[PDB]
């Protein structure tokens, strides 16, 4: 039923680690303040994406047991989850309640940021499907940790070692879904299912960047490593 | 090669 003292410790630790991120208000205020050209927005995106990866690495290093893993598996986990984690955080930022008309303006600004038409609909469809889950901050934090500690990633040598670390996070998340939404017993399974939708949506991350309506696509060396761009 | 990723993971 209830979280154990050890689970409460794990939860507050994950929350404290997760909260070292930029506040959604910092991101949405920037986009809502004024309209920018496609060229300016591409630079805002690359800056934000670089900060997101740097913050993600710090969050990952704090995940209990992560630093006990094989060094090559550590790289495989971070490389395998970095883009999915950015899109999950983007969904969280998009679903944060704002004053009347602001979320509609935010959507319209992002639609006109320079991102190609073919990536627009799948992107906002994913954000709105996440939004329907009505996730709490604890659910986003645990779900991000669960995404990172995915045992089924390509190139992982010791899957069981990763399973052992993901298992207590899944147990805590399941308990919280039962507490936050007792009326909806499908809540937990729905969260897990959206993670598969996140993987599929992530297949074109490199192209979402390369097809941005700008004459030149300049990337930081860290972004090139993470997003598979040159 | 993930050189920068490896560096960020192995530091501190
Ligand atoms: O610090 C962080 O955790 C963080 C994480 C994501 C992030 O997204 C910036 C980027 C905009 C950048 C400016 C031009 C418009 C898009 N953006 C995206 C998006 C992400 C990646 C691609 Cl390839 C495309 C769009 N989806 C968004 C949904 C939102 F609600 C939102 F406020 C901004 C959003 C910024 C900071």
């Amino acid at each position: 039923m209830e979280l154990t003292p050890d689970q409460q410790t794990l939860l507050h630790f994950i929350m404290d680690s997760y909260n070292k991120q930029r506040m959604p208000q910092e991101i949405t205020n920037k986009i809502l303040k004024e309209a920018f050209s496609a060229e300016e927005n591409f630079l805002i995106l690359t800056e934000m994406a670089t900060n997101h990866v740097q913050v993600l690495v710090e969050f990952t290093k704090k995940l209990p047991g992560f630093q006990t893993l094989d060094h090559e598996d550590q790289i495989a986990l971070l490389k395998g989850s970095a883009v999915e984690a950015m899109f999950l955080r983007s969904a969280e930022i998009f679903n944060k309640k704002l004053p009347s008309g602001h979320s509609d303006l935010l959507e319209a600004r992002i639609r006109n940021s320079g991102i190609s038409d073919e990536y627009i609909t799948p992107m906002f469809s994913f954000y709105k499907s996440i939004g329907e889950l009505k996730m709490t901050q604890e659910e986003y934090a645990l779900l991000t940790a669960i995404v990172i500690l995915s045992p089924d990633r390509q190139y992982i040598k010791d899957r069981e070692a990763v399973e052992k670390l993901q298992e207590p996070l899944l147990d805590v998340l399941q308990k919280l879904c039962k507490i936050h939404q007792p009326e909806n017993p499908q809540h937990f399974a729905c969260l897990l299912g959206r993670l598969t939708e996140l993987r599929t949506f992530n297949h074109h991350h490199a192209e979402m960047l390369m097809s941005w309506r700008v004459n030149d696509h300049k990337f930081t060396p860290l972004l090139c490593e993470i997003w598979d761009v040159q | 090669d993930h050189q920068l990723l490896r560096y960020l993971l192995d530091k501190d």
